[PDB]
């Protein structure tokens, strides 16, 4: 179902400061937030606010390709599913090792160029689509 | 959706359609909230889309 963002309980999820919370059966604790966050849904989200403080963060994207059992023509974005990607090809240790190698290589690439900050690589597709998204959700 | 379209559906702001659907669901088929938001897109996924004006 479509999910509504509170515009709260989200600044702590994104701002690189500190945040406190309490666990069952003991006291309250505070800790840094060293996390990379990602979310997805087939239903559009809800952003009630419009202020720059909330829209400075966040990066929206819209996937174009689609997989169906029958690769219907006249649609390059339409292709056929591979059930071997889900039933297997994930628990295979060699695939995981290769993915780890790809990830570490991409980390090194991001380290050497664009300095270390991620708000330096230009992706006009992502900025344009995020601008279009911000034009929507604006009652 | 198709059941209601067949039974009772004969700028298309969709307010009348949304209220008909929500009331219908909350009656003929159980009782529950009917957030719309994308319910317009769901209706435009049905047969009523052909005889529908997407623009308000």
């Amino acid at each position: 179902k479509s999910e509504v963002l509170n515009t709260s309980r989200l600044k702590e999820m994104v701002n690189p400061g500190d945040v406190t919370a309490r666990e069952l059966n003991q006291k309250q604790e505070s800790f840094q937030m060293t996390a990379t966050m990602v979310a997805a849904s087939n239903y559009n989200f809800i952003i009630d606010t419009t202020d720059h403080g909330t829209w400075r963060r966040l990066r929206h994207y819209r996937s174009k390709v689609k997989f169906c059992h029958n690769p219907d023509p006249s649609n390059p974005y339409e292709k056929k599913e591979d059930p071997r990607f889900i039933h297997e090809y994930i628990m295979d240790p060699d695939c995981q090792n290769a993915f780890f190698s790809i990830l570490v290589y991409f980390w090194e690439k991001l380290q050497k160029e664009y300095n270390g900050q991620i708000k330096k690589v230009f992706c006009p597709t992502i900025e344009s689509e995020t601008e279009a998204y911000r034009k929507s959700q604006d009652t | 959706l198709h059941r209601f379209i067949t039974e009772r559906v004969v700028v298309y702001n969709l307010s009348e359609v949304v209220t008909a659907y929500a009331e219908w669901y909350n009656t003929n088929i159980n009782v529950k909230r009917h957030i719309a938001l994308e319910l317009s897109q769901e209706l435009e996924n049905s047969v009523l889309e052909k005889y529908l004006q997407w623009s308000p």
